DNA sequence: GGATTACACCCAAGACACCAGGCACGAGACAGAAA
RNA sequence: UGCCUGGUGUCUUGGGUGU
DNA sequence: TTTCTGTCTCGTGCCTGGTAATCC
């Protein structure tokens, strides 16, 4: 993850207008996926995919 | 063949934990991890996760009377020394009092007796190595003045028998690098040696 | 102070040369300095500094200055020095290196001064 | 030089493969990397060696030979200098000539410069 | 930890012991809390010193 | 005795010190205390320190041969005669000492070795003597159903694996459980598992790496004590279903051999771990078998 | 024929192996066939 | 006791800024 | 029509190679 803050997007991964911002903050969140590694040998569905 | 084997206490313990029952029982001493601070109690954690808690007589000295939380705080690993073991559920009580920390150095339950144990060679061996940590080292001083010179005694006594009466040496003194010896030429083959005590010095080299 | 309150540092180098981050360090205050060590701390007034504009065309070109911390974003310079960088304030740029050593400090204020 | 330089050594017989320091690929997007051009050329230069050690055991038309082993020659000459006059140059499939490594080294952004 | 010396199979170990910086932790005779990879001088002894690599009890 | 190696190097914490200083020591006592006599051999051997065997009573053997090998004769030259023959006897004393030293050495040493050898033949005998667990209601060596439940460590992220093995030693089915090991849908999914499925295990092992295994155990325990999970006895005070302790040492040397490898090769460790344990559950003696070369590392 | 033609800095915008065709695994549906 | 993240394409092209 | 099923089409998958001065 990038090292800036993430709690000002909405459910949507979109920030809403009105909103102060600084530099490094996110404004669009988006992910790719990733195929699953052996991870799900005992982590209990808290794997990064 | 007997029957299936059950773990009991100490065992499930020793499973668990890694730690035999000898090497953690009372009067041992280990560095645990302080994980929580009250006023009443502190709550610190060990090596093996083994929670431990210690009342408030303890964490202090009796003669003080500071707070718990100024003297440590979280993350500040201190020794301690257990009192009290739940073996069934992993629970000690310790004591930081130096009583325990400090005084149990000779932990071993080795017989001693003269009939079989050198004591004397141990002790011995003991003033022989305490002598080595009193050995020390100590080195020369050096001085930035016109009227200093590095000379012992005699030879500043030597040194101002060339010179007229009134002439004035400066040599670092026997009492310390906080003393400075003076030599003057009172009269023809007479010399006073006079030591000056140094106050507020900035360096052992400095004045 | 820390990394954001001038006068400040940003890093402890130990001898070994590992670097204190002091900016994620949780006991900034629980730090005991020991002699040998480095802080790499901020940039403060009679810091010899190398002052430089492009195109070099001679040496005068380069000199060697000595730091004045001010308000606002631009550089300042004593307005006689504006012709050997042959320079004016209508939107030049200049750059600025520092000096990393005691050696390289010397050689900025007995030599480019 | 009899020790350091000597004439037969003028002729490549065995290529020396730089590391992949030399020659590092990259991400074009967060899925898809892309080879550099000194790896490609060098994929090129090892298919022309597979073809022609297959060309010669199976059977040995001179034409074809003759035809393989001057490409070998084209891609291994231009893997080291794609700018010889009178004949064209190596392409990319995006049209764009192959940078050669004696392009890295000359110019203003050359390695020296 | 004893000193000694041994030759064992890699499937004979059983298993690397991870340790995080709240477990591995070491004091020193004074008190003072010494993390990995300082430098500290034996007391008594050789008096040798050297750089920590592991806290084991 | 003490060398200078011997003086710096054995500290008060090595396992040296318990005879830094020992003087007088019966031989016919080592004999019971084996390892003491090893540990000073291997201190010896380290250059250390030196073992040194003397007799009280040596001055009066010595004075007994003079006394047989001495004259009578009072004279002069029986006197030189005498001084001659007490030295020469004080030279064949000298030369004689080291050799039967060295004997004895080694016969103590032979016996204390042979002490140490039988002590542990019996304790590896007494590790590796346990029959199958009995399940109840059935005779003594018959194999049971079981099941295996882990985590491992317990850090957050640490899904609890369970394995189920029948009596024929063969897998029937492995699950995941991907929830809290403290919320409801945890005990509910396990019981729906047990109940369900038509499993019925006759005994639930729990094993782990750490104490976090300990509150597994218990919420366990507790579930088996809420929900009544007796256990399928074919065709009446049905009785509950054993949950206990499991010893891991051939589990921990199973999940890393590279035979589980070829045996489960889409199998996770922690499911390779479990199926030790289920294994050791089922014939301790076969699982130690497969120890092969690893069995000699086991703490005996 | 070959080689080289000032220095530094900023920003924005468009492209970067695609593909097609022959070879494999699994599956399933609608029609065969006895009763 | 629930416990904190540093890792950033490349190649072309265009338009600009100070001399 | 009920029931067991065949077997050949076909969805899903994939391998892997074709395709402008000047100057010396
Ligand atoms: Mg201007």
């Amino acid at each position: 993850l990038k090292h800036g803050t993430y709690e000002k997007l909405d459910e949507d991964g979109l920030i809403a207008p009105g909103v102060r911002v600084s530099g490094d903050d996110i404004i669009i969140g988006k992910t790719t996926p990733i195929p699953p590694d052996t991870e799900e040998l005992g982590q209990r569905t808290k794997y990064h995919t | 063949r007997r029957d299936f084997h059950i773990l009991n206490e100490a065992e499930i313990f020793q499973l668990l934990t890694r730690e035999t029952v000898d090497s953690f029982r009372k009067g041992m001493v280990i560095p645990v991890y302080v994980r929580k601070v009250e006023s009443s109690y502190m709550s610190v954690s060990t090596q093996s996760l083994i929670a431990g808690n210690i009342q408030r007589q303890d964490i202090l000295e009796p003669n003080d009377r500071r707070d718990p939380r100024e003297v440590y705080s979280v993350g500040q690993t201190v020794r301690a020394c257990i009192l009290d073991v739940d073996y069934y559920n992993f629970k000690c009580q310790l004591s930081l009092l130096r009583q325990f920390t400090e005084n149990q150095v000779a932990g071993l339950n080795v017989n001693r007796n003269p009939k079989f144990w050198d004591i004397e060679s141990e002790n011995r061996d003991r003033q022989e190595e305490i002598d080595k940590q009193r050995e020390e080292s100590r080195e020369s001083r050096v001085i930035k003045h016109p009227f200093f010179h590095n000379m012992k005694s005699k030879e500043a006594e030597d040194y101002l028998a060339a010179r007229p009466v009134g002439d004035v040496v400066i040599r670092p003194s026997s009492k310390g690098s906080n003393h400075i010896t003076i030599s003057w030429k009172v009269a023809p083959q007479l010399y006073q040696h006079i030591d000056v005590l140094e106050e507020n010095k900035d360096d052992a080299n400095a004045i | 102070n820390g990394p954001n309150e001038h006068p400040g540092a940003k890093y402890v180098i130990r001898d070994n040369g590992d670097r204190i981050d002091l900016r994620y360090h949780k006991r900034a205050g629980d730090i005991v300095l020991q002699y040998g060590w480095k802080v790499e701390r901020h940039l403060m007034d009679d810091d010899p500094v190398l002052f430089n504009r492009q195109p070099s065309l001679h040496k005068m070109s380069m000199m060697a200055h000595r730091v004045k911390v001010m308000p606002y974003s631009t550089f300042r310079l004593n307005l006689s020095v504006t012709s050997p960088y042959n320079a004016d304030f209508d939107g030049d740029e200049m750059n600025l290196h520092v000096p990393q050593s005691e050696e390289t400090r010397a050689e900025l204020s007995q030599l480019c001064a | 030089n009899e020790d350091y330089a000597r004439p037969e050594w003028m002729i490549i017989t065995v290529l020396p493969v730089p590391p992949p320091q030399v020659r590092p690929s990259i991400a074009m997007d967060e899925t898809t990397q892309g080879q550099d051009d000194l790896t490609h050329k060098l994929s090129d230069i090892l298919k022309a060696n597979i073809n022609v050690q297959k060309l010669e055991m199976d059977g040995s038309p001179q034409h074809i030979i003759n035809e393989v082993e001057q490409l070998l020659q084209f891609h291994v000459a231009t893997y080291m200098d794609n700018d010889i006059a009178g004949q064209p140059q190596a392409l990319q499939k995006s049209g764009r000539p192959v940078k050669a490594i004696r392009a890295r080294l000359k110019g203003k952004e050359g390695r020296l410069r | 930890s004893d000193g000694k010396l041994l030759s064992l199979p890699p499937v004979s170990i059983y298993s690397k012991l991870n340790l995080n910086p709240n477990q591995q932790i070491a004091i020193d005779s004074n008190g003072v809390e010494v993390k990995v990879g300082d430098t500290v001088r034996e007391f008594t002894g050789e008096r040798r010193q050297g750089t920590i690599l592991h806290v084991y009890r | 005795e003490l060398t200078e190696r011997g003086k710096l190097q054995i500290e008060p914490e090595s396992p040296y010190f318990d005879f830094k200083y020992a003087k007088n020591r019966p031989i016919s006592a080592l004999t019971a205390t084996p390892d003491l006599y090893l540990r000073m051999i291997q201190a010896e051997n380290d250059g250390l320190v030196n073992i040194k065997v003397e007799l009280p009573m040596l001055s009066t053997v010595v004075d007994h041969f003079y006394n047989i090998l001495k004259s009578d004769g009072t004279s002069e030259i029986s006197e030189k005669w005498n001084a001659l023959r007490n030295d020469a006897w004080k030279q064949s004393l000298d030369k004689l000492i080291p050799l039967v030293q060295l004997n004895v050495k080694e016969s103590i040493r032979r016996d204390c070795e042979r002490v140490l050898y039988f002590q542990v033949k019996n304790s590896f005998t007494k590790k590796i003597d346990q029959a199958p667990y009995q399940p109840p209601t059935y005779a003594k060596g018959t194999i049971p159903r079981v099941l295996t439940l882990s985590f491992g460590e317990g850090n957050r992220g640490d899904a609890v694996l369970g394995v189920f093995m029948d009596d024929s030693g063969d897998v029937k089915s492995q699950i995941k459980f991907d929830e809290d090991f403290q919320s409801r849908d945890f005990s509910d999914s396990l019981t729906r598992y047990i109940k369900s499925n038509n499993i019925n295990p006759d005994i639930i092992g729990i094993s782990g790496f750490n104490i976090h295994t300990k509150k597994l155990f218990d919420k366990v325990n507790e579930l088996v004590n809420e929900e009544r999970l007796t256990i399928e006895y074919d065709n009446s005070d049905k009785h509950l279903i054993r949950v206990i302790y499991v010893n891991d040492e051939t589990a921990r040397l199973y999940q890393h051999s590279s035979k589980s490898s070829a045996e489960y090769p889409n199998r996770p460790q922690l499911a390779k771990y479990c199926i030790g344990l289920a294994k050791y559950i089922q014939s301790p003696l076969l699982e130690y078998l497969a120890l092969d070369e690893s069995m000699y590392s086991l703490h005996i």
